[PDB]
């Protein structure tokens, strides 16, 4: 297989997911979502930041959202103005659990990424391993499905001196 | 008194945003709260892109800055700009002539702006390169002390990193 084996995250990934969700006072069964930045190129893909997405859906209507396309398009543009090495390989939410829209709205994203769309769901209450779960749409026999990649969270230098400076007095 | 609270995404973006730059200096701009006098509370950072004539007030895109200030609001940051970021990869934290005349003008738009000063280089595990900085009120400047404000949904979160050591 050529298969993407496994997924790399970064604190700062982390961190946006949950500042994202805290600002937007998400609550109950709601879930927040963005668009993952990164590098995809190789079997191990390595997330390395985001940005947040309006976004709205009822639960009571479990095939009804609005992803903001321009919304993408205009930030994208300006994350490649700070990074070009930073590419679009992806999406996120706050799950805590894949849900049933899922798959039309990574098909969405399909548009944007170069790669297969990356799918990051990040549990900003963290209860119970890693508050990471990854995926990647396939087929299989046939028809569409998410197949589950196996996370670590991994920082560069600067966010290594950065978490070990925020984790003193602990 | 007076005291810059900076948060966990805001310092690692300042950090990450300044090593991505080496060599060259990098700056952006600070959003929060001034929460009284002696009190400001950096909640987020967003770069602003490299500009030929170096960090001064030219570099301050203002289009790209109300571009990004726009989006932030739709996606529930609608803070202040408080003050900015920049690096001196390799020389030390401190303003030089340009600074404090950048600063000036973010101090005209609103006196209590703050100048942080980050050296990526210098900058190690186990230490942090870092300052803050206001002007004299009528031109010299001073250092504002600087903490790290940080829930405990983001230290568990960061626990994460090197799970093994906690
Ligand atoms: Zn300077």
């Amino acid at each position: 297989s050529l298969q993407h084996e496994k997924v790399t995250i970064a604190p700062l990934v982390l961190l946006s997911a949950l500042d994202h969700y805290e600002r937007t006072q998400t609550k109950e069964n709601k879930r927040c979502v963005g668009v993952i930045l990164g590098d995809a190129n190789s079997s191990t893909i390595r997330v390395t930041n985001s940005f947040a997405l309006p976004f709205e859906e009822d639960e009571k209507n479990s095939d009804v959202w609005f992803l903001d396309h321009n919304y993408i398009e205009n930030m994208n543009e300006m994350c490649k103005k700070i990074n070009a090495k930073e590419k679009l390989i992806g999406w996120y939410h706050s799950g805590p659990k894949l849900r049933a829209s899922d798959l039309k709205i990574n098909e969405l994203f399909k548009k944007y990424t170069q790669n297969n769309p990356l799918l990051l769901i990040v549990d900003v209450k963290q209860q119970g391993g890693l508050p990471t779960d990854a995926y990647v749409a396939i087929e299989q026999v046939t028809e569409k499905t998410f197949l589950h990649l196996p996370c670590t969270i991994e920082a560069e230098e600067a966010e290594e001196i950065g978490v070990e400076h925020l984790l003193r007095d602990v | 008194k007076e005291t810059v609270y900076i948060s966990s995404i805001a310092l690692l973006k300042m950090l990450k945003h300044g090593r991505a730059g080496v060599p060259m200096e990098v700056m952006g701009l600070m959003l929060g709260e001034f929460v009284d006098d002696y009190t400001v509370n950096v909640v987020d950072v967003f770069a602003m892109p490299q500009s030929g004539t170096g960090v001064s007030v030219e570099a301050v895109d203002d289009v790209f800055q109300a571009k990004m200030m726009d989006m932030l609001k739709q996606t529930g940051r609608d803070q202040m700009v408080v003050g900015w970021y920049h690096s001196h990869p390799g020389f030390g934290c401190w303003l030089s002539s340009v600074d404090v005349n950048t600063q000036k003008s973010f101090e005209q738009l609103n006196s209590r702006a703050v100048a942080v000063v980050v050296d990526p280089i210098q900058s190690v595990k186990g230490k942090v390169v870092i300052d803050a900085f206001r002007l004299i009120d009528t031109r010299h400047y001073y250092s504002l002390n600087i903490d790290y404000h940080k829930t405990a949904k983001e230290t568990k979160m960061l626990m994460n990193l090197h799970k093994e050591q906690w």
